[PDB]
């Protein structure tokens, strides 16, 4: 060429705008077909501009005049100038004024990157030089890897890279770049594909901008919950302390914050208030996590801060740590001294605060079905450590000890030596070998399929039906209230042998006729069975391993009281307690009178009563509350005869069991 | 059509509230700001072109005035409303040439000014109230 | 004819109604069906009662397809080329019902929205659902 | 003869005026035709009333759009069975019985069809035919009239007559607006408004005004007056084709008159 | 040249009839084109007529016969001559002879005013005389001041005036007049702004009304209620019986009715029936007025007949002249309860002593305590318990600022509500029960 001139036009500055080349003296522009990078920087090193930060080519510089010089120029990047591409002509073009092709040059441009008016210096608004004006970036189509590129970039830690102004406001002046779309490895914001600069329609309320940090100062948890893990979530990142939008929060993320603070799983997306919180008027704003995520900050595009969470609430979540339970000092699987671990600390529970409805959701949440009894008075040992003194509130029906309402009292409840136990109906401990009696034996006499298919749960007879998850709730066979020991089997009654007759065997005897916890032996149709042994765990004689029935000086066995009086100078004084339902229990004050109090004293076996206490004079008793508003006659020979609201469903506390006074 | 006793007292009771000196003005200048061939007729009022220059205009806003007072005018005799717009028909039809389309324009945007000025208070039954009454309001005063 | 400025406003107004979208939409309908009863007659199926479930699943739906609009400002004719089939052909909804549409909607942007709904947003809100409503209205 | 007519004879003819109205003018928008200021313009209701626009031309023949004609109409429809279906109004309401209409032969590419009326209307101050140009007055930047009773602002058909003074735009821009890029091989169908217009050599487009006000459904067929002023003659230099194009699509497609004179006149003599 | 002659032919006399201008030695007509009340007005002044009553443009004076000079003038008024203004051209014209101007002026103008089917001769429905021809007035802004123009114009007393026609049927012809404005000053009706002549909008069913009176015979009274202010509103006018309908009818102006009859304010707008009342034609409609007004004719444009109250009802009126103990058996006894976030709360008996009840007493004005009641001795309350353990000294003068768990800590029931029997506390049963004894 050598006589031919170009200019760039309508661009700002001279090295941007619509491409314009002059021949037989007229300006002209060049098409956008084929046209890519390596036309912009020929075009941009033939001027002298420096390398082609980026090209245009739908006339986005406004529409040029003129006749249009070329239509496909084919530049591989290492050109002299514009017009030595091979292209199809020298004027010959299937193209409008639209199409006009400008180059914005890397001199003209002048791009540089900074983060302002954030936490730290590598946080905050994401703020861009165009042509020598600051401008931010939209956060339209802004993501976790804009942000990685940003922060490789500037050149500080990309260990994590969020999205989103950390409390930076609204940004001033021109909105320069728009959905970028970068890939994760461009060397600068600008090399990816992005909107034109300039061309969008973002307010400033959608700033974009990024949070690099090295992975070692995002710090979560939860605050306001009683427990290290329940409560609102509360994230502290670079010192700024800010909560979780609950927009898009379900039990997704909850369970990936759960597992990133080492709480098992998340059981509700709330929590029971125990103390108040600051308030912070950052966010954090998470898109969608996936539920496996080790941490919160490996989901996708979280952003921190930047927008506004004011039709949405806080982040709320309680993790099945909140009270974990578990059973100690049973031999058998599910029975034991109750001890909950309160965030991270382990813990008895005193048995003045441990319903059955509290001990059912125990059992149940442990995967140890129903609940058996509740031994009070440190029946599986004295436990070591803090005694809780939080009463459960639970309803029954809750699937974990965290979702029960908890009412915590400030004074000490009682000493390690009213621990609570629960024993729980699984306790068949099989892995085919089954443990009974602390031996590990054998058990296909009568092993059906049904048998093996619930073997699910991974000479007893089980009978499953194929459908419980455990052994345990498998009825399994294995075979007024003071005489002589009857077996009923074949259609005929006989007696029982005393050999190797244990206290346990008595106790679960007596147990299964409803009339004491315990027994002793007594001397004296035929014998059914003998060397009857029972282990820990079944209510029900026919349970226990025993010799095979052999129709042919046998067990006379007194039963233990039902009533007994606790925590008093004698045995005819003191807070009154009866035996129900498989555990010892209470009766409450409601109309206590000295008719009760008569009842009561000639039910134990001395004479009569003295004066009938109310309020839990002796102390509060354990296990549940059986009795109550007893309406006693005065004559009743027990205390089961006076009519009352029985067994249960007392709305009685504690507080108020009632006690009696007896002559000695 | 006659409007219900509820409807009457509800229209009434907000418009009780209604700030004579400016919902007419907003209404005028959110009409030639929506609208801009609104703004023909009003040559005379000065810079018309930025929306800020409408709102800020106090030739519209003394005109939104007494807009607003003739609606008033119109919402005391509701029932007898091409009687009271007579005269203001005419003078729009003949001396100004005023589209009747206007009016109804004009009367929608000045429902969208009464709900932004009273937000939550101006439910859908008020709104509707509100709808007949401009309804009545722009017929009476067109043709 | 939407400006830059206009499509600028429309998003932004658009953005701060946000998640409120689905109810700013069934209110939408709810004032048309009181304000306007000739527009009740394309709902023959519906219960148009206060407070209806299938209004509000409507309205979600109406302002869900606002927000596709606001989103694709650019590509209005191409994001409401199915509903502007759907409101020509099948429903054949005369657009004087979508201008009713469109003020009933402003009114509720207006009425849950005071501080942001300026005279220059509502202008370049009125001319944004001006372009939906000729866009649904334009094969009818 | 009497006023608005001339006698076209060396027993002689009395024909009417070519445009010239009685009280001469200076739809979304404004400017109501309180005056009668647009004679020629006719009112065009189908079947299932949506009411369009026609131009007369001459004292029994008025210019519209085939596709005004097809509406509640089948593709296949001919033009035998569209005459009874149209009703016609000229003048403030006088129905006008239309003894039958011709389409365009090319009316996919040239978006014209004739309506021919049973008997010669009566020329008064309100009812008046346009004069079909002897040049070509689409230079850009010239600005004629559209009467319009199409619909408003609020997508109702409007009640009374209106117009508005819209100038015609660059036809580069106009195809560039609506196709892609003025070539066979680049043009998408970018139109701002659902449906694309009919764009060739044979339409030109006019811009919305100083007041964004354009023409919407029902404005098709009304002419593009233009006013000469070395003659003072009123001049249809365009009929409205693309009516579609309320407010969102910037300009509207006007089918030139000059481009179809021939035809016209070819058929305004059987 | 300003020689140029003006006379008005087939007009009726000099100053009516269509204009008609010599001009090069020939008489030449005048268009109807752009002609209003300014060009007649300076037609008027020309021939020294006086004002411009009206203006005719399709030649109902007679047809034309000569060269129209104007077709299109620009007169704003106050012009020297009709040819001044801009004529757009002299002779030039696109008129035919058909479209000839007339004008009506003041001098020979034959403007008159009448009242015909009325009760008396100053009310009934208003009708005026043009170009010879008696026609009605539209009753479209026509108000109270039109009507005392009227009454003014016609001549007898008109201290009341009223609007609305008694008992008159529709007119026929033409309708003259219509959306007249008056201030009250103009010595005539035509002297007001208002429509062209014969130009309206309106039919004969709207034809405007007046009722001239001087106060005197209007009376006003409630029928059918059996007392003298209760029942339905009936109107007294010129001794013609009358009703008045619910069209704007608010409280305002039945307070202002029940005012009138005295009777102090209005209380609702219906009453029980007592009598049955005869239907009368015509009624009362009331516009509006602001309702301090002593008496109904006293405030501004009432409509007295003229309309037909089907689409409403008749207008009914009748006038005005037609901490805490509950459960206590006493005022210082009863279950503690105490409020807290909006809804009542008890207290829970748990450790409540004499001196949780002197508080309370105290607190309550009911000087000591003599009995500190537990187990819901007063019935178990309904309200969540806010404080469980009171450890109240029995000196402070509030309970709330004492010692307890803290509000909603509790673990009590309602069946355990705590109360007290304060000294004041007083029962009878002849014995009275203070401070906590019975005694004579
Ligand atoms: C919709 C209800 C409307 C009402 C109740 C109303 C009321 C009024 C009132 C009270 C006046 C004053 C008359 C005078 O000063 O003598 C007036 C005049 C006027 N109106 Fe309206 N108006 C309405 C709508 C409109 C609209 C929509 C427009 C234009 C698009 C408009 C344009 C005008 C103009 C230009 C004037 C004369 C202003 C002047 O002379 O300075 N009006 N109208
Ligand atoms: C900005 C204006 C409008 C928008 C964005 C809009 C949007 C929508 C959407 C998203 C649907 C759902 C289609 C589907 O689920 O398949 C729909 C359906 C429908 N629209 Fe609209 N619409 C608008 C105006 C109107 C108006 C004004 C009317 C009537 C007065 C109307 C009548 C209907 C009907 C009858 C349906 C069918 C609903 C059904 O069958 O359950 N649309 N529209
Ligand atoms: C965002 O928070 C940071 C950190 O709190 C703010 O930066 C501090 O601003 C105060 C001014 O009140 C200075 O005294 C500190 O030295 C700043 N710290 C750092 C590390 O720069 C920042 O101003 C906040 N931006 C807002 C609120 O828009
Ligand atoms: C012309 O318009 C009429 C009336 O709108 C259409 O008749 C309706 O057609 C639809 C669809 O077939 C039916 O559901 C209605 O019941 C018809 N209404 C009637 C007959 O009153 C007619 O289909 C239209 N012609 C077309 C579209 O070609
Ligand atoms: C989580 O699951 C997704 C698919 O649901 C998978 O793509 C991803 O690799 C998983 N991540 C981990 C850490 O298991
Ligand atoms: C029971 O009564 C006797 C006699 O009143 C008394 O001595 C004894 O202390 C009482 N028991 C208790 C536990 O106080
Ligand atoms: C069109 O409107 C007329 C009334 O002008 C009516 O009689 C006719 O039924 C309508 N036709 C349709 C298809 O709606
Ligand atoms: C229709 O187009 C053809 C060529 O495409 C042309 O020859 C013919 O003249 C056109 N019709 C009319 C009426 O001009
Ligand atoms: C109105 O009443 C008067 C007086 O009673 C009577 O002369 C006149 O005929 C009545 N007009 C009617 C009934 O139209
Ligand atoms: C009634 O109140 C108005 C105030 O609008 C006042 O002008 C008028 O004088 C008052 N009338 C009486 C009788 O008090
Ligand atoms: C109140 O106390 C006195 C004496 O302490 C006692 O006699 C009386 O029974 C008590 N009454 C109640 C209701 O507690
Ligand atoms: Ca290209
Ligand atoms: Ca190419
Ligand atoms: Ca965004
Ligand atoms: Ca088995
Ligand atoms: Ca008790
Ligand atoms: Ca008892
Ligand atoms: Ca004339
Ligand atoms: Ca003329
Ligand atoms: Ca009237
Ligand atoms: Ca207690
Ligand atoms: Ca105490
Ligand atoms: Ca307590």
């Amino acid at each position: 060429g050598s006589n031919l001139e170009m200019r760039l036009t309508r661009g700002g500055n001279m090295c941007s705008g619509r491409i314009e080349i002059k021949f037989q003296g007229r300006w002209g522009t060049v098409c956008d077909d084929n046209f890519n990078i390596d036309h912009a920087s020929v075009i941009c090193r033939q001027l002298e501009c420096g390398s082609a930060v980026s090209f245009s080519g739908s006339s986005n510089f406004g529409e040029g005049s003129g006749p249009i010089w070329f239509d496909d120029l084919i530049c591989n990047g290492n050109e002299s100038a514009l017009w030595n591409c091979k292209h199809q002509g020298w004027g010959k073009h299937n193209c409008d004024h639209a199409e006009d092709a400008g180059v914005i040059c890397s001199k003209g441009a002048d791009l540089s990157l900074r983060l302002v008016d954030g936490v730290t210096e590598c946080s905050g608004r994401l703020e861009v030089r165009f042509q020598g004006e600051w401008g931010t970036i939209c956060d339209d189509g802004w993501d976790s890897y804009d942000a990685a590129v940003a922060c490789k970039q500037l050149g500080c830690p990309t260990a994590v890279t969020a999205i989103g102004r950390v409390n930076a406001s609204k940004g001033f002046g021109h909105i320069w770049l728009d959905s970028v779309s970068c890939q994760g490895h461009e060397p600068a914001i600008w090399q990816c594909k992005h909107h034109e600069w300039g061309k969008h329609y973002c307010n400033h309320n959608e700033d974009a901008g990024v949070t690099c940090s090295d992975g070692s100062d995002l710090e979560l948890r939860l605050r306001g919950g009683g427990s290290r893990c329940a409560g609102t979530v509360e994230v502290e990142i670079q010192r700024l302390l800010g909560k979780v939008c609950d927009r898009g929060w379900g039990l997704k993320e909850a369970d990936v914050v759960c597992r990133q603070l080492g709480c098992g799983s998340a059981l509700k997306t709330s929590y029971q208030v125990y103390s108040k919180i600051q308030a912070t008027n950052t966010w954090l704003f998470l898109s969608s996590c996936n539920g496996n995520e080790t941490s919160l900050w490996d989901c996708k595009n979280w952003q921190w801060g930047g927008l506004t969470c004011d039709h949405y609430e806080e982040a709320k979540i309680t993790c099945s740590a909140h009270r974990e339970p578990r059973l100690v000092g049973g031999d058998i699987p599910c029975s034991g001294r109750v001890e909950v671990k309160h965030g991270d600390t382990w813990g008895s529970i005193c048995d003045s605060d441990f319903s059955l409805e509290a001990a059912s959701v125990l059992c149940r949440e442990l995967q140890c079905g129903t609940v058996v009894s509740i031994l009070g008075g440190a029946h599986f040992g004295e436990g070591n450590g803090q005694i809780w003194a939080e009463e459960f509130q639970c309803e029954g029906h809750e699937s974990h000890l965290s979702l029960c309402p908890v009412a915590p009292r400030p004074e000490g409840t009682c000493s390690h030596s009213r621990d609570v136990g629960v024993v729980c109906s699984r306790y068949t401990e099989i892995r085919v070998e089954l443990k009974t009696l602390g031996a590990w034996g054998s058990l296909n006499s009568h092993w059906d399929i049904e048998d093996a298919h619930v073997l699910q749960q991974l000479r007893h007879m089980f009978h499953c039906t194929g459908t419980e998850q455990h052994m345990g709730d498998c009825p399994v066979t294995a075979l007024a209230c003071a005489g002589r020991l009857e077996v009923f089997y074949n259609g005929a009654w006989g007696t029982v042998g005393k050999s190797s007759m244990s206290e346990t065997t008595v106790g679960v005897v007596c147990r299964q006729l409803g009339c004491a916890d315990k027994g002793k032996i007594n001397p004296a149709i035929p014998m059914w069975v003998d060397n009857v042994q029972c282990p820990k765990g079944p209510d029900t004689l026919w349970q226990c391993p025993s010799s095979p029935w052999e129709k042919r000086e046998e067990t006379w066995i007194t039963c233990d009281n039902k009533i007994r009086l606790q925590e008093g100078p004698t045995s005819c004084s003191g807070r009154v307690e009866i035996w129900h339902g498989g555990s010892w229990g209470t009766v409450c004050d409601d109309s206590w009178d000295l008719d009760d109090a008569q009842v009561v004293c000639q039910q134990l076996g001395c004479g009569p009563a003295l004066k009938a206490f109310k309020e839990a004079e002796f102390g509060q008793g354990t296990g549940p509350i059986w009795l109550n508003e007893v309406k006693c006659k005065g004559n009743e020979s027990s205390l089961w005869d006076c009519p009352a609201r029985r067994w249960g469903h007392s709305e009685c506390g504690h507080k108020e069991d009632a006690a009696v006074n007896c002559t000695d | 059509v006659h409007l219900t006793p509820e409807e009457k007292s509800a229209v009434t009771a907000l418009w009780g509230k209604v700030n004579v000196d400016e919902v007419g003005g907003e209404a005028l200048g959110r009409l030639l700001v929506v609208y801009p061939w609104t703004q023909r007729f009003f040559e005379s009022f000065g810079d018309l072109s930025t929306p800020d220059a409408v709102m800020g205009n106090p030739k519209v806003k003394a005109h939104g005035k007494k807009v607003l007072g003739a609606f008033s005018d119109g919402l005391a005799h509701l029932d007898n409303l091409k009687g009271t717009f007579a005269t203001l028909s005419e003078l729009h039809c003949d001396k100004l040439h005023v589209d009747p389309e206007n009016f109804r324009l004009l009367g929608n945007v000045l429902v969208c000014v009464l709900a932004h000025h009273f937000g939550k208070e101006f439910t859908p039954p008020v709104q509707a109230a509100y709808q007949k009454v401009v309804a009545g309001v722009a017929n009476a005063l067109a043709h | 004819v939407l400006s830059p400025a206009d499509k600028t406003n429309v998003k932004a107004a658009w953005g701060k109604v946000g998640a409120h979208a689905g109810e700013y939409g069934a209110e939408a309908l709810e004032r048309m069906f009181l304000s306007f009863p000739t527009t009740k007659t394309y709902f023959p199926h519906f219960d148009l009662s206060h407070g209806s479930a299938q209004v509000k699943g409507h309205g979600k739906k109406v302002a869900d397809a606002l927000t596709n609009a606001v989103a694709h400002v650019d590509d209005m004719p191409n994001a409401l080329s199915a509903l502007s089939d759907l409101h020509a052909h099948k429903l054949r909804v005369d657009p004087v019902n979508f201008k009713l549409l469109s003020h009933c909607l402003l009114v509720t942007l207006a009425a849950h929205l005071p501080a942001e709904f300026t005279p220059a947003v509502h202008a370049s809100l009125d001319k944004f659902l001006a372009s939906v409503s000729t866009v649904l209205t334009s094969k009818y | 003869c009497k006023n608005y007519y001339k006698l076209r004879t060396e027993l002689p003819e009395c024909e009417a005026v070519c445009g010239k109205p009685k009280n001469p003018a200076n739809i979304l928008g404004g400017h109501l035709d309180a005056k009668g200021s647009f004679p020629w313009q006719a009112k065009m209701v189908s079947h299932h009333n949506l009411t369009t626009g026609a131009t007369l031309i001459n004292e029994q023949w008025l210019l519209t759009t085939a596709k005004n004609l097809f509406l509640n109409h089948s593709e296949n429809a001919t033009a035998k069975d569209i005459a009874p279906t149209l009703t016609l109004y000229v003048g403030k309401k006088q129905l006008v019985e239309i003894e039958k209409v011709v389409l365009h032969p090319n009316y996919s590419q040239v978006d014209i069809g004739l309506i021919k009326l049973k008997q010669k209307v009566s020329v008064n101050e309100r009812v008046m035919p346009i004069c079909l140009p002897s040049k070509d007055y689409a230079e850009v930047g010239r600005v004629g009239y559209v009467s319009g009773w199409g619909r408003n602002a609020n997508f109702k058909f409007t009640d009374h007559l209106k117009y508005v003074m819209l100038p015609v735009a660059d036809q580069d821009q106009c195809i560039r607006h609506y196709e892609g890029s003025t070539v066979p091989e680049k043009k998408t169908p970018k139109s701002p408004v659902g449906v694309q217009p009919i764009l060739n050599e044979h339409t030109f487009c006019a811009g919305m005004s100083k007041y964004q006000e354009d023409t919407c459904y029902g404005d098709a067929g009304s002419a593009f007056a233009v006013h000469d002023l070395e003659e003072d003659t009123w001049y249809a230099t365009g009929i409205l084709s693309f009516d579609k194009s309320c407010a969102v699509a910037e300009y509207g497609v006007y089918v030139k008159v000059t481009s179809i004179q021939d035809w016209v006149q070819k058929t305004i003599a059987e």
